[PDB]
């Protein structure tokens, strides 16, 4: 039956409409005291606590839509915000995203549609540079679902390169049946879809930033909570996000 | 929008360059509904015939796939009497990386080759795996009733 | 507690859970009521995937909440 | 015996366990190590996912055998 998985396409497409119309791709800032409100003693403590504790150190939070892309999306916003306060870095990353396009082609990429979603990016990119796009026009780009999805599908497709460029590093570290090769077809190069701890190191090391996780589950952890750098090896991190299980958001200490 | 822009090289490219077999483009005014063609392959119980298929492009393409379906009527295990086909590439394992064209390709690669894998139409299927004799007689009336 | 499942029908199944309840045990007992595979079985809670190792509890899903019971696709 | 532990940051942890340890061992030892609680561990071997209350001897894992470690951070 096809009607069947037609069907559920159908499906799939309605319950993130009914995500979409709740939430934005891309929040205005909140404090942190608005994460906190999600949780009560009565019902969610643990989760509570682990926010009230984070509230210490980080002032607010950005909400990113949970649409399976929130991991490439946060750490885009996070890479734009930087290049938004560091014309230099913007100016050096324009170069060096230039040079991931003709990565690509060289990889064996398909040719036109890879290059048409670099170059929208790039120039993107030379518009903040130039002055054509002010603040709120990037952030109303980045709330627009069509140039949003278009630059974000330049980051899921550099995340797929560089696993391709470490493909034998990379392979064992996969368990669902899949090469390197295949897992890049099938989950990381596809909108909607998850990014794993194999896609996260992937698309930071390629984008050559440094990114702290605040990993907030439920375990009792030591204070100040659980947190992973990346990479790990002590320059402090560019971009911090808030792991909730199954969802990223980007959050900025107060100082 | 960018939907529209993307279609647009989509077009565009396929007229410079088509897959092997297959044309393809805009009915009318709307670019987010195409007719495309496929010829029978050679060397297949197809062969001679002109198949029709209808592409609608979503609103958020190349985000989610275009729809494709036959609109003309073919015996085949992976392709059922609605006109819907089965292949990954529509569904699963769309990419927005992914062109009509390779699409067209597939589908041309398909009536070659029908995957037996959980096969859309299972009589068909059985008929392919089990009795070709057969199976190569009735696609090639097919062919001639619905597309000569 | 009191969760509901929506599947693609609009039909709602009601199911008895705990907040330690593991995905895996909410699949099982999807499995129970419909007879459906939990490897064929994705349940989605706002916008997340639900992972079979983790908790209901990982997930704040309170009383009277609604997942969305998602058939995987079949192929072919 | 020794087994190896390979991570995404290119270290390779050496662990001293027998065949009868569990998959939760595994992780406590790593833990002791590293400082990641299990329940944020996955270890993999075989190209699949480790359960917990298996043993190593249930997954032949023997001698010198090399397992990989990711996090659980799965998320949209
Ligand atoms: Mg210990």
């Amino acid at each position: 039956c096809l009607a069947y998985d037609e069907a559920i396409m159908a499906q799939q497409d309605r319950i993130q409409q009914e995500i979409a119309v709740q939430n934005p791709l891309v929040a205005t800032l909140a404090p942190f005291s608005i994460l906190c409100a999600e949780y009560d003693n009565e019902t969610s403590a643990a989760f509570l606590s682990k926010a009230t504790e984070l509230s210490e150190v980080y002032g607010e939070i950005r909400y990113i839509r949970g649409d399976g892309n929130c991991f490439y999306r946060a750490i885009l916003v996070g890479l734009i915000e930087i290049m938004l306060k560091d014309r230099a870095r913007l100016e050096k990353f324009i170069a060096s995203s230039r040079d991931w396009t003709r990565t690509l082609v060289e990889l064996g990429f398909p040719d036109w549609t890879c290059t048409d979603f670099c170059d929208f990016f790039i120039e993107f990119l030379e518009k903040i540079h130039s002055g054509v796009h002010t603040e709120e026009a990037v952030y109303t780009i980045l709330n627009d679902d069509g140039s949003a999805n278009y630059i974000l599908m330049f980051f899921r497709l550099i995340t797929s390169a560089f696993l391709k460029q470490n493909s034998e590093e990379y392979a064992p570290f996969i368990d669902e049946g899949m090469t390197v090769a295949q897992y890049c077809e099938q989950e990381i190069e596809p909108m909607w879809k998850d990014a794993d701890h194999l896609a996260i190191n992937s698309l930071i090391k390629a984008a050559g930033t440094r990114v702290r996780i605040e990993y907030m589950d439920r375990t009792a952890a030591p204070n100040g909570g659980w947190h992973y750098d990346i990479p790990s090896d002590q320059i402090a991190p560019e971009i911090t996000l808030l792991y909730r299980p199954g969802h990223y958001d980007v959050i900025y200490k107060k100082d | 929008g960018m939907a529209l822009k993307r279609i647009h090289k989509e077009l565009n490219d396929l007229a410079r360059d088509p897959p092997a077999q297959c044309s393809a483009g805009p009915v009318g005014d709307d670019m987010f509904h195409w007719q495309a063609t496929i010829m029978g392959p050679n060397d297949s119980p197809y062969q001679g015939g002109v198949f029709f298929l209808t592409i609608h492009f979503p609103t958020d393409y190349p985000f989610k796939p275009p729809k494709v379906a036959f609109t003309t009527r073919i015996y085949h295990p992976n392709i059922n009497s609605n006109g819907s086909i089965s292949l990954d590439i529509l569904r699963s394992q769309w990419s927005p990386a992914l062109t009509i064209s390779k699409v067209l390709l597939s589908i041309c690669s398909l009536l070659c080759d029908p995957n037996p894998d959980d096969p859309l139409v299972p009589e068909i299927a059985r008929i392919y795996k089990t009795d070709r004799e057969k199976y190569n007689r009735i696609a090639r009336e097919w062919t001639q009733k619905y597309a000569m | 507690m009191q969760i509901f499942v929506k599947t693609l029908t609009g039909k709602t199944i009601t199911l008895e859970v705990e907040p330690s309840d593991t995905i895996e045990n909410v699949k099982a007992k999807i499995q129970d009521k419909e007879g459906i595979p939990p490897d064929q079985q994705r349940l989605i809670f706002a916008g997340k995937q639900l992972e079979d190792g983790r908790t209901l509890s990982d997930y704040n899903i309170q009383k009277e909440s609604t997942l969305h019971l998602v058939l995987r696709l079949r192929g072919g």
